[PDB]
RNA sequence: UUCAUCUAGACAGCCGGACGGUGGCCAUGGAAGUCGGAAUCCGCUAAGGAGUGUGUAACAACUCACCGGCCGAAUGAACUA
């Protein structure tokens, strides 16, 4: 469910209990990267990977806390990979 | 010079055909909460809170395609701001004045006008009830709720927001430091 | 500080260094250096008239603060929450005629501000206590427990033990010689000469009368610095357990299961605390007035001599000591003139004469 | 003397802001920039650092470095005798 401390979009008012995620930084990695993402990273560190394993990531900006409405997915694609130390995911800039 | 010439290019392109002309003064601002109004207004009116070029904001119009450009040349003052759109401007001022989101003063900055504090219920557990000695306001706790006994003056005209007696005015939820976007002049073409 | 990173540079490689004969000499070489490092951390006897001092150690928690507020009987705010604070002191309880002064010791659990000016202060004051309460949550006690004991052993505190019966006397010729009483199941002569090497001990004889470990031997060479003194493990938030294994928790030595919120076993905790503090009470008496019985002076079991009592009153008193009159079981027919070397006992009445 | 900055408004000084992606990847009791460890790109803008610092057990709470408004004319560094 996430190794980094996952923030939630959760308010507690009179029986409101639902584990919902605001699509933070470290959970789109949990989805896009392989299921060995919440597991097999206790002592390992994996700074490897450059496969273009997806190209339709623009299906996430609607719940990715809209910031760049006039750009489709350049924020999602060309910014991640550098700070996202797991892989690169893009042979455009690295 | 060369590094700043793009600001001339960016104003020149905008000053070719776009029919609306509108200036606004933005001296006090909360930029963060005033750039979600820059994101709700995507592509409608590109904002321009420019630099001291007020002198050749009108001089550089030597092309004189719209020779009224010599319109704010005797107005080299203030924080003039340029917005423009191809729609009737009478609807934008509805949305750009409602955003009067406010914050406390700079720990004691100016006070907009004299503020009177009544006895209005808030609904919180006893917190700073043991910290009402700087101003000396009588406060009683009932059923676990803070209630003001007597209405005591806080601020005055002539004197400004304090730091010991005024740290709780936004616990009373007033808007002393807002200075929302203000129209200064409108002219089309 | 480079000293702390050196210590870490030792610990990490020792941990990744597995245990066998080939690494035996290197690890023997390296524990002694680690000791040399920690002593200068410890670099900075007790005649505190006072009453007594007992320390509370444990990670910050609601139950722990409830417990200390209960025991001290006083409440207020904001001071029990700062973790930068070295130690806190307001709170003295009178118990069976003797006061006890308690401490909170958050500074012991550190590592970000450990090498600072007040770190030595908090360590030193923590090291002069009569006992420590090691507070745990019974549901997650382990991870805290190893860290706490690790830090105490790092700072020279020995818990629930006694000084090892190991004798070392220096010679000039013949090098290092060993006497053995019980067979050694852990210490090889390679380790013996290893640890002897760093301390520049060219020649001496070492006598073993118990199965000492490497740490025991190091403590023996560090006898003047280390302190052996009791500690009690306190287990709070026991409300979620059950009685059948609560009795099994009673099979752990020095373990006192309590629940601070509803105040279970506070009596047993107090009784055990006094039992292991082993504090003797002495009532002073002048010529005219009868003893007060209100403010007895308190000593330890191993320091209850007349000379100790006189020093406890004042340093100059021992020099001005004429003789002593004693009411109690310490003497045959009370009262009887006694000297400084005479050992006192609990609840006695003592009168000193000026010379 | 040689470099530079400056009416396309410098140096100061005041006053205003100082944003998102994203708590960037590990260390985990914890790092949103700030006990530490390898990293260092982008969008609104004229401008906001995967960060200067005060500081939280962590967050916020303050500051700068960046630009803007006033002021309206010179200023900054190195060197020579």
């Amino acid at each position: 469910k996430g190794i980094k401390v996952t923030v939630q979009l959760k308010i507690q008012n009179r029986q409101a209990a639902a584990s919902v995620v605001p699509s933070a930084s470290s959970l789109v990695i949990t989805a896009l990267k392989e299921p060995p993402r919440d597991r097999k990273k206790d002592k390992n560190v994996k700074h490897s990977g450059n496969i273009q394993l997806d190209e339709i990531i623009e299906i996430a900006r609607q719940m990715r806390d809209k910031s760049f409405g006039r750009t489709l997915a350049s924020v999602t694609k060309e910014i991640l990979g550098t700070a996202q130390s797991v892989g690169c995911r893009v042979d455009f800039k690295n | 010079r060369e590094k700043k010439a793009e600001y001339f290019a960016k104003l020149r392109e905008y000053l070719e055909e776009y029919k609306s002309l509108f200036v606004v003064g933005v001296d006090n601002v909360s930029s963060q909460q005033m750039h979600e109004v820059r994101k709700e207004l995507r592509g409608r009116a590109v904002v321009l809170m420019g630099k001291n070029t007020m002198v050749r904001r009108a001089i550089r119009g030597f092309l004189s395609d719209l020779p009224d450009f010599e319109k704010l040349l005797p107005f080299v003052k203030g924080n003039v701001g340029f917005v423009f759109t191809n729609e009737p401007l009478t609807e934008i001022k509805n949305v750009i004045v409602s955003n009067r989101v406010a914050a406390p003063a700079r720990a004691g900055a100016v006070a907009p006008e004299d503020i009177w504090v009544r006895a209005v219920n808030t609904g919180m557990e006893p917190g700073k009830t043991s910290f009402f000695q700087a101003l000396g306001v009588p406060t009683k706790i009932a059923r676990g709720t803070i209630e003001i006994v007597s209405d005591v003056k806080v601020v005055d005209a002539g004197n400004k927001v304090g730091q010991s007696e005024a740290s709780l005015l936004n616990l009373l939820n007033i808007s002393p430091f807002t200075f929302g976007l203000t129209v200064v002049q409108v002219y089309d073409n | 500080s480079t000293t702390v990173e050196k210590i870490k540079a030792i610990e990490d490689e020792m941990a990744r260094t597995q245990k066998n004969k080939a690494t035996s000499f290197h690890l023997g070489q390296l524990k002694a250096k680690l000791a040399k490092l920690r002593r200068e951390l410890l670099t900075s006897d007790v005649a505190r008239t006072g009453v007594a001092s007992v320390g509370f150690v444990g990670f910050p928690s609601v139950g722990k603060s409830t417990l200390l507020s209960k025991l001290t009987g006083t409440e207020s705010e904001a001071a029990e929450y700062e973790f930068t604070t070295l130690v806190t002191v307001p709170g003295v309880i009178r118990y069976k005629g003797a006061k006890i002064q308690m401490l909170d010791l958050p500074g012991i659990i550190d590592g970000a501000k450990d090498g600072r000016g007040r770190g030595k202060q908090v360590i030193a004051v923590a090291r002069t206590c009569n006992l420590l309460f090691i507070i745990l949550d019974v549901n997650k006690p382990l991870h805290h427990k190893q860290i706490i004991e690790k830090e105490l052993e790092g700072v020279g505190i020995r818990l629930n033990k006694t000084p090892p019966d190991i004798l070392i006397k220096k010679k000039e010729k013949g090098g290092i010689s060993i006497t053995n009483t019980v067979p050694l199941t852990h210490l090889g002569n390679d380790e013996i000469r290893a640890v002897m090497s760093e301390y520049r001990i060219n020649s001496a004889e070492i006598a073993f009368r118990c199965d000492a470990t490497v740490d025991d031997l190091i403590d023996v060479l560090e006898a003047s610095s280390r302190r052996y003194m009791p500690a009690i493990y306190v287990l709070n938030k026991i409300d979620s357990l059950s009685i059948e294994e609560l009795e099994l928790l009673y099979r752990i030595p020095n373990a006192v299961p309590i629940s601070s919120g509803q105040d279970w076993n506070l009596d047993e905790l107090l009784q055990v605390m006094w039992d292991r503090l082993n504090l003797v009470r002495i009532y002073t008496k002048p010529k005219g007035q009868i003893p007060d019985f209100t403010d007895p002076v308190v000593l330890r079991s191993d320091r209850c001599s007349v000379k100790d009592f006189c020093n406890q009153i004042h340093k100059s008193l021992v020099d001005d000591f004429r003789n002593a009159l004693v009411y109690g079981s310490s003497v045959k027919h009370q009262p009887q003139y006694v000297g400084l070397s005479h050992i006192l006992e609990d609840e006695d009445v003592v009168t000193i004469l000026k010379k």
